[PDB]
């Protein structure tokens, strides 16, 4: 699914969902453990942002 | 410092101190469900205590894997790099 | 170089070379709490700290300023000696670096996420390095802030909800290393309190006793935590009085 | 300044006439020759600028960008020489020449006394720079980086050209030394507000300017080491220096007149430093760095004060260092991995203990660490800032709050945290990268023991 | 991807860690795990799929409700206090390759055993890329399981990572 | 080793000790040993190294530069003279730059000097501050970076103005 | 079109374990080590730096402080004021009107 | 007390409606991500133990992220225009009146 | 020496600099111990006050 | 990296130590200058106008 068509620059790169690299299962092999990210697998536009050291959108007990 | 027969030693030991095994019949290759008759309830809470006497977790999906005394030996080897 | 860039700080006699110091230990924190490089959460913490040390950086910033364009100096002497009575700028801009270098409520969260450190950072870090800086700066500065009232308004509110906010924290953590923390935020917010009553030598005095029994108790801790094999969780402890 | 540019000449005989496999010898070891004989411009005087001709001249302005200029010299052929290996030696040769003669034209331009003089070599720069990146640039892009660096340049440039020759008519001279003496308050009308602009937007350009800056990133991502070395550190700087002298004769409508740009100045330094947070380019990142930390230089130089033009020539050398050495680091890590993606290789320090401590030093200076002269620079701007008016002390100190955010998380994210696995190609630092670091680092923390002779002519 | 079967015996595992964390003492949490257990066991033979879809869907509700705020966590699991704390000292093996020469004259008799094992590897590295041909579907993998060796002298295919990885303790 | 009229302090009144206890004073003995262990071998040193200073005596000058006229006598454009003049201008620049240097040091020293006394007893030195800060500030204050001998006329010729007219009105 | 493959990247160390980095040919690559180090750190850095600490009085900075003690000391002497507000004597200057 | 997502903190997996009602449809699309997930990660695993490999293995995926990301104007100019003017244009005026205090200031 | 030639090229330049900066100051020598600040008479063996 | 820092180290050592000394013996030796007034008639060199020994050589020799 794309970005919606505006001038804003997204092209055709695809809209993945808004969720921090910490939500990931931490126990799955990954082929880049410290970002929890297959080799090959499209990245989120944001992924710099999603990274574990800055925005976690992680469920609140709260 | 772990080795192998170290960790085989304290895992049967603690199956010896569960009440729904009974330690004559518990061997290392003894399949937590064919042969002891336990269910994946037991099951969990026998990793459980394992994770508690090693002080380490073992994740679900390599948890639900492990059915005999053997399994957990060479799982918690595996991890902690025993190999003798 | 910890301990060196305190000493820079506690005998620095004009600002600039109070800021050498004052920024040595930031980055010494930064360090040393981001010791464990390969923990993404060491990083975290380390960054973070930098992080809320830089915004009370811009208070000591404008002191500095305010200070030069006002009083022609950074040299403690000279302005003692003109003293100024117009001082809510630079003192506002003082309060607020001490805000951020001993973790007053608003840059408050660094010191207990400082907990990524190994245990003699934490000892060191809490008790006669970084934090008591914040307090520190302000106890220089007391022949300008015991002649004004908002001031101290302004720093007595500010150490009460300090020491009531982190120990009412403190109650609940099952971290043994966090518990301590939050320990140093409340001790520290008691000496903003004693800086906002114009108490400047008593705040001093506190400085120089909790270092003895704040490090102890670091100490203590990582006695206990090494016992345990790095259990840190005060819910697996519990039989060790013997 | 002719024992400076003859032996600068005789580079060009040495490395044509130098054995095939001894043009990196020959052309660093005499490079570094010069530079050493350069520090005799430090014969400066309390009052009089040191005035050798009526060509040339050397003031605390010019003496600080000149040594900077013959130092950058060796440690581009340094850095230079690995990735051109493999060209064929006579296009070595040819690379060697336009550094060279970018040497020529940048050490006659800070002397020179007259203005169209400085405006001629000033533009020279421009070829030399040009032929280094769309010749030895990597990739295709840098054709489009080639015309996008030359038609800004050429677009404030012919205005001054313009207005240059307007003033020479009007005044009679443009010997710096006579508009020193000879100088007339420009008053308001609008053929005054077009001079002033004709007098100011090509330096702008060059800095550059918040708004006419996105050259600056396209270029560097296309250049070469040593363009970027030569560009960050030193043509930057060209407008740096065309401002701090041409607002001389621009009084007083400077006052009402430099407001749009300090604005886009301040506003503009936020802007780009938060833009290093987000930069997934490594040279990027550098080049937005520089936009932000120039962004300083100008609003000191508009505010004209004593106090803002110390800092503006203290900022400039201590950017030129610190920055030259960034990408250098940065071109390291390139060297092995070919990409400058900044996600791609991390936790080197675990591969690269001592290339770790580097980039940490280049970090804390870029982050402005007290004593350093980069501190020394920024606190002097924010001093003078402050007075002009009180609320710019809060710009001042958000931008210092996300320098060190985007600073260190460079660091972060390239040295700490895990090693990529399957990039097993990191061999152990050659000697010539850390001398090269070194060669950066060491000299800028030396000028901490004496700033003065950085501090510029209102020192 | 989980089975009905996991999701309970993932929640009851959850559940009991969380429940430790707000009893604390043994004593106590040995008689609330067993009422936890009896609660599970009370439905163990439901046969009415869709009714044990409520059950556990009910259960997950209460879950988040009870839930303990701040879990007891192990050290080196995901989010504990030691979690990633020795990654720094682990160094891959291939930097080895880069020794001096003075350096690997330290150890002979180490790095001559290397020379084994890369021999090892690469003897084997044909007929593990052959066996994985041979036995991948026209699509490819279908899933990331891995075969064992099949023939005596092989080697399981794509081992070398998994062998000499870093030990969790490296320095 | 340096003019006491320029950098004055007061004569030091230091009291006698007075021990009212049996107890030996620590500092004392350390003193003593300071003073044999560190400043005697210093001292033998120092001397050594003076005499061989007493066998190379020479000497360096403070220069003088002659007064020329200023820019008030300068005719316009006439670079020559303005030159010489501007060249006089910013020399004494400097020399007021460290005039001023010189007075806050002295009123720093009162202040460390005076201890909890310093409001009361530094006020001489408080006063010289503030008027050489305020001639200082006359003179080259809001020149700017581009300042001058003639930009500095501009400004004394408006405060003149300013005080022609506030005395006539008055 | 008929062009070369890419050639693989080359690792100095691989023929050259002591390699410093600068050349392949192994004579070469140690002058150039040796004109770097020697020509860069024991002159330019080491040199210039003794240069720069013993320059003669840069920009009369010291100068000035003897002449500022001088003028001081003769002021006060004579009951001058230290500074003066005007720079220039207003004798020599004719106010317009 | 239902959970209210938010944008910086997610829905629950457990919580979620979804994931209790799986379908032949739903489980079909699994297997086909899971395809594409082991494709990729055998393309990159015959590399990664390749013993004669040395260099890094380019991902498309990350050049593309790259190439994609590599692809409030004059409103806070004009706001902080008028911050800055409005307080020059007030300090300018004290300081000709006289009712600015500047007594020590003499640097700048 | 075939050798080493060159190694004389940018030293000899900077020689031929430095002359040509000295000759230029002969040319500019018309104010010469003629300036009002530092105009003084000659010494004894001394022709001109400065070269 | 050890080989660098080595190499460091003796290239700074090599020029340093000789002007660490020599820096020592002309202070210990030579000395500074004494300040005097300028005699009547005397016109003194316009290197005679610093006072350490080595700020005057350079003075002398290049400036
Ligand atoms: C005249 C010409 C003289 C030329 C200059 C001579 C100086 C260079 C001498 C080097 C000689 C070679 C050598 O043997 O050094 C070995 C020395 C130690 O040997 P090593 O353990 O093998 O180091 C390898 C690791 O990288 C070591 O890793 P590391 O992290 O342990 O050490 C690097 C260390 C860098 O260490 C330092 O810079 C010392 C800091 C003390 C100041 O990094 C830091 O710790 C950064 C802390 C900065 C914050 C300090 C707080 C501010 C205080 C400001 C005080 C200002 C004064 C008032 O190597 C290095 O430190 C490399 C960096 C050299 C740069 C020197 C810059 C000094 C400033
Ligand atoms: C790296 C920068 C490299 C740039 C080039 C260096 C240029 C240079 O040599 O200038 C340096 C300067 C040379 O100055 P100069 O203009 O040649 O001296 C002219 C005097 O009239 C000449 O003085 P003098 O005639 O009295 O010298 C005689 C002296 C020999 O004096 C020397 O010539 C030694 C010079 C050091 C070697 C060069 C390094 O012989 C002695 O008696 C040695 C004293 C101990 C006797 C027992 O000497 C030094 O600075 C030596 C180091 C500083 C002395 C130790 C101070 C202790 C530290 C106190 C402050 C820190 C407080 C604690 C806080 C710690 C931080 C947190
Ligand atoms: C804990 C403290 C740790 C801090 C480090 C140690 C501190 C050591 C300080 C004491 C050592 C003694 C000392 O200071 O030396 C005396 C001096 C400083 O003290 P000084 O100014 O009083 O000089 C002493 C000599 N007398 C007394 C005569 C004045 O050192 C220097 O001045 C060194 C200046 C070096 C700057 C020039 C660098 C050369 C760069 C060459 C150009 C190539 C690069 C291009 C540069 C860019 C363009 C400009
Ligand atoms: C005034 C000028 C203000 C300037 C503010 C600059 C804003 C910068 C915000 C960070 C920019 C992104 C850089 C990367 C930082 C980051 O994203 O890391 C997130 C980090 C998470 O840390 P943590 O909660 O411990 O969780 C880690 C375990 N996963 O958490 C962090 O480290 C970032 C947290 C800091 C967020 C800023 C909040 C500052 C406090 C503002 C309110 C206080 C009011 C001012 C003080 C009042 C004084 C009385
Ligand atoms: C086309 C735009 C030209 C602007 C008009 C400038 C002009 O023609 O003014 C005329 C004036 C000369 O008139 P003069 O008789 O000599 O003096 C009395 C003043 N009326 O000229 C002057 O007094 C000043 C002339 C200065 C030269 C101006 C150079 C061109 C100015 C336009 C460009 C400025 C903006 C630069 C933009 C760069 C883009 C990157
Ligand atoms: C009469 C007016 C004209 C005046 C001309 C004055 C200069 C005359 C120079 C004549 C000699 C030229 O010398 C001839 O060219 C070059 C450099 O010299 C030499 O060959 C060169 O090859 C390579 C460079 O490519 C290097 O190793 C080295 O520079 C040199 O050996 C030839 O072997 C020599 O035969
Ligand atoms: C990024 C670019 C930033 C651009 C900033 C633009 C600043 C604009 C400045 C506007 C002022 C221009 O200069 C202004 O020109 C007019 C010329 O008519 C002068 O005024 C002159 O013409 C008008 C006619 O309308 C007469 O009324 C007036 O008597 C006469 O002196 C003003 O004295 C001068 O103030
Ligand atoms: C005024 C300051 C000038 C400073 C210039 C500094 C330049 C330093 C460059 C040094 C590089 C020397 O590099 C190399 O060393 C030796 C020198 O005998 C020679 O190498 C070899 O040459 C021939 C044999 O082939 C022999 O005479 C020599 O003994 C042998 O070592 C090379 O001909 C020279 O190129
Ligand atoms: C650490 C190495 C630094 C290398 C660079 C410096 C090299 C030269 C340094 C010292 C040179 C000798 O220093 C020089 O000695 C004599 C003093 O004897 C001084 O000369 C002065 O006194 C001597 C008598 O003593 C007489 O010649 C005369 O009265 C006067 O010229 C010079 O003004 C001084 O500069
Ligand atoms: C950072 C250091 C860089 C070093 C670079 C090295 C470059 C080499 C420069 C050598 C220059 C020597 O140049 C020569 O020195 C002697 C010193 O006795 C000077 O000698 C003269 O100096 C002054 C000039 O008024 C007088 O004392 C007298 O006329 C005479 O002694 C000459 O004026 C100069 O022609």
């Amino acid at each position: 699914e794309p970005y919606p068509d505006d001038g804003t620059g997204y092209g055709d790169y695809p809209k993945l969902p808004d969720r921090s690299q910490q939500e990931r299962d931490p126990w799955y092999d990954w082929d880049h453990p410290d970002l929890r990210l297959n080799w090959g697998e499209p990245m989120h536009w944001d992924l710099d942002m999603y990274i574990r050291n800055r925005v976690d959108t992680s469920p609140t007990p709260v | 410092p772990l080795t192998l027969e170290g960790i085989k030693d304290r895992v049967l030991y603690v199956l010896k101190l569960y009440d729904k095994i009974d330690p004559e019949k518990l061997s290392v290759n003894s399949h937590f469900m064919k042969d002891l008759g336990l269910d994946s309830l037991d099951q969990v809470e026998i990793i459980m205590a394992m994770e508690d006497e090693f002080g380490f977790e073992i994740p679900d999906i390599d948890a639900e894997k492990l059915m005999c005394p053997q399994e957990i030996v060479d799982y918690i080897a595996d991890k902690k790099d025993v190999y003798e | 170089l910890f301990l060196i860039t305190m000493l820079i700080l506690v005998t620095a006699n004009n600002l600039f070379q109070l800021f050498i110091g004052w920024e040595g230990v930031g980055i010494m924190s930064f360090l040393l709490i981001g010791w464990w490089y390969g923990r993404a959460d060491a990083n975290t913490a380390a960054l973070q700290a930098i992080l809320y040390n830089r915004i009370g950086d811009i208070g000591f910033i404008l002191a500095m300023a305010w200070f030069l364009t006002n009083l022609n100096t950074w040299d403690l002497q000279q302005i003692f000696m003109l003293n100024p009575s117009d001082s809510n700028m630079p003192l506002i801009g003082l309060a607020l670096a001490a805000t951020g270098k001993s973790a007053q409520f608003g840059l408050h969260p660094w010191l207990p996420s400082a907990m990524e450190g190994p245990t003699p950072v934490s000892a060191l870090l809490h008790s006669s390095t970084m934090v008591v800086a914040g307090i520190f700066l302000l106890i220089r500065f007391y022949p300008l802030t015991e002649n004004n009232k908002y001031i101290q308004s302004i720093t007595l509110c500010l150490g009460a909800i300090t020491t009531l906010f982190t120990a009412m924290c403190a109650l609940t953590q099952n971290d043994i290393k966090k518990i301590i923390a939050f320990s140093t935020s409340s001790q520290l917010g008691l000496m903003m309190v004693t800086i906002g009553i114009n108490q400047p030598y008593l705040a001093f005095l506190h400085i120089c006793t909790h270092a003895f029994f704040k490090a102890m108790l670091f100490m203590c801790s990582g006695s206990i935590i090494h016992s345990l094999n790095d259990e840190q969780d005060i819910r697996k402890m519990g039989g060790l009085f013997k | 300044m002719l024992k400076y540019i003859i032996p600068t000449i005789m580079l060009m005989p040495l490395t044509w006439l130098s054995k095939n496999n001894m043009i990196w010898v020959n052309s660093t070891a005499h490079s570094l020759l010069i530079s050493f004989t350069s520090l005799l411009l430090m014969n400066q005087f309390g009052d009089n600028s040191l005035n050798f001709s009526l060509l040339f001249f050397s003031d605390s302005l010019s003496t600080p960008l000149l040594i900077l200029t013959m130092w950058l010299l060796p440690l581009m052929l340094m850095a230079s020489q690995h990735h051109l290996s493999k060209e064929n030696l006579t296009r070595k040769k040819l690379f060697i020449t336009m550094l060279i003669s970018l040497q020529l034209f940048l050490i006659m331009t800070f002397t020179a006394m007259e203005l169209i003089l400085f405006y001629i070599l000033f533009e020279a720069t421009l070829v030399p720079t040009l032929i280094i990146i769309t010749r030895w640039g990597n990739q295709t892009e840098r054709l489009n980086a080639g015309l996008y660096f030359l038609f800004y340049t050429l677009a404030g440039s012919l205005p001054l050209l313009v207005a240059l020759i307007y003033i020479q008519n009007t005044v009679g001279s443009l010997n710096f030394l006579m508009l020193q003496y000879w100088v007339q308050p420009v008053h308001n009308s609008w053929s005054n507000v077009f001079m002033w602009l004709a007098c100011m937007m090509a330096f702008m350009v060059k800095m550059p300017l918040y708004g006419l800056h996105l050259w600056l990133p396209k270029a560097h991502v296309e250049a070469p080491i040593a363009g970027s070395m030569v560009l960050a550190a030193v043509l930057l700087k060209l407008g740096g220096y065309g401002m701090l002298r041409i607002t001389l004769i621009l009084n007083p409508m400077t006052d009402f007149m430099a407001y749009p740009f300090i604005m886009l100045s301040l506003w503009g330094m936020i802007m780009t430093s938060s833009i290093c947070l987000r930069q997934t380019d490594l040279k990027s990142l550098i080049a937005y760095s520089s936009v932000s930390h120039m962004a300083l230089v100008i609003v000191a130089i508009l505010i004209q004060t004593p106090w803002s033009y110390m800092g503006a020539t203290a900022l400039m050398i201590a950017h030129g260092l610190t920055s030259s050495m960034l990408f250098c680091l940065a071109n390291s890590n390139y060297e092995r991995i070919h990409s400058r993606t900044m996600i791609l290789a991390r936790g080197l320090q675990t591969l690269l203990p001592l290339m770790a401590t580097w980039w940490l030093l280049a970090s804390l200076t870029n982050l402005a660490l007290p004593p350093t002269i980069n501190l020394i620079g920024e606190l002097f701007v924010v001093m003078s800032t402050f007075s002009w008016s009180n609320i710019t002390i809060i710009l001042m100190g958000v931008n210092m709050v996300i320098t060190a955010l985007y600073s260190l998380y460079m660091l972060i994210m390239t040295q700490r945290g895990k090693y990529t696995y399957h990039i097993n190609n990191i061999s152990p630092s050659f000697t010539r990268e850390n001398a090269l670091m070194s060669l950066h680092i060491l000299p800028l923390l030396l000028l901490t023991l004496n700033p003065k002779i950085i501090l510029g002519p209102l020192y | 991807y989980l089975t009905h079967q996991q999701k309970v015996l993932r929640l009851y595992k959850r559940a009991l860690r969380h429940l430790e964390s707000w009893c604390i003492h043994r004593d106590k949490y040995r008689y609330f795990a067993c009422l936890l257990r009896a609660r599970f066991d009370e439905h163990k033979n439901e046969k009415d799929m869709v009714k044990a879809t409520q059950l556990l869907r009910e259960a997950e509700e209460e879950f988040w409700h009870g839930q303990h705020p701040q879990p007891y966590i192990f050290p080196e699991s995901p989010g504990g206090t030691s979690y990633e704390r020795y990654e720094c000292y682990k160094v891959p093996e291939w930097c080895l390759d880069d020794w001096h020469p003075s350096e690997k004259a330290m150890y002979p008799d180490y790095f001559a055993k290397r020379e084994q094992w890369k021999k090892l590897r690469r003897e084997s590295w044909e007929r593990e890329v052959k066996q994985l041909q041979e036995e991948t579907p026209v699509g490819g993998p279908r899933t990331e399981a891995l075969p064992p060796a099949r023939k005596q002298g092989d080697l399981p295919p794509l081992w070398w990572h998994i062998v000499t990885r870093p030990r969790e303790r490296p320095m | 080793s340096w003019d006491k009229d320029v950098y004055p302090e007061p004569p030091r009144r230091t009291p006698a000790p007075s021990p009212q206890t049996s107890l030996p004073n620590p500092i004392t003995y350390l003193t003593k040993a300071f003073d044999l262990l560190v400043d005697r071998p210093v001292t033998l040193v120092r001397e050594f190294i003076e005499r061989q200073h007493a066998k190379n005596k020479y000497y360096y000058y403070h220069r003088e530069f002659r007064r020329v006229p200023d820019i008030t006598e300068c005719q316009e454009k006439d670079v020559l003279c303005m030159f010489e003049a501007e060249m006089q201008w910013r020399r004494d620049y400097k020399v007021d730059q460290e005039i001023v240097n010189i007075i806050q040091e002295r009123l720093k020293a009162c202040q460390q000097r005076e201890g909890e006394s310093h409001r009361q007893n530094c006020a001489k030195e408080l006063e010289q501050f503030t008027q050489v800060v305020k001639a200082y500030q006359d003179r080259y204050h809001d020149l700017g970076a581009h300042y001058s001998a003639r930009k500095c006329l501009a400004k004394q010729k408006q405060r003149m103005l300013a005080e022609r007219k506030a005395a006539k009105e008055a | 079109w008929q062009e070369d493959p890419e050639p693989e990247d080359e690792n100095l160390y691989e023929k050259n374990p002591d390699s410093h980095g600068y050349d392949k040919d192994p004579a070469v690559d140690i002058w150039n080590m040796r004109v770097v180090f020697f020509f860069g750190f024991s002159i330019v850095l080491v040199l210039g730096s003794t240069f720069v600490a013993y320059l003669p009085d840069y920009r009369m900075q010291e100068w000035a402080r003897r002449e500022a003690e001088r003028l001081v000391k003769y002021r006060e002497a004579h009951g001058l004021p230290i500074m003066e507000s005007n720079c220039f004597d207003p004798s020599k200057i004719q106010l317009p009107e | 007390p239902k959970y209210e997502a938010s944008r910086l903190s997610s829905l629950p997996t457990t919580l979620d409606p979804a994931e209790y009602d799986i379908s032949s449809e739903t489980r079909k699309a699994q297997a086909e991500r899971l395809a594409i997930r082991s494709r990729l990660k055998r393309e990159y695993q015959l590399q990664y133990y390749d013993p004669s490999r040395r260099g890094v293995i380019e991902d498309p995926a990350l050049v593309r992220w790259t190439y994609a990301r590599s692809a409030f104007g004059i409103g806070p100019l004009v706001f902080w225009y008028y911050v800055f003017k409005t307080d020059r244009d007030r300090k300018e005026k004290l300081i000709q009146e006289g009712k600015l205090d500047r007594t020590f200031n003499i640097s700048y | 020496v075939r050798d080493h030639w060159v190694h004389v090229l940018v030293p000899m330049g900077f020689v031929f600099g430095y002359y040509l900066d000295r000759k230029n100051d002969e040319k500019l020598t018309a104010f010469r111990n003629k300036s009002l600040l530092y105009k003084r008479e000659l010494k004894p063996n001394e022709e001109v006050t400065w070269k | 990296d050890k080989r660098f820092l080595k190499l460091l180290r003796f290239y700074i050592l090599l020029t340093g130590i000789p002007v660490a000394i020599g820096i020592t013996l002309i202070n210990v030796f030579i000395g500074e200058a004494e300040l005097a007034e300028i005699p009547e008639g005397y016109v003194p060199e316009h290197w005679e106008y610093f006072k350490h020994p080595i700020s005057r050589w350079i003075a002398r020799t290049f400036f």
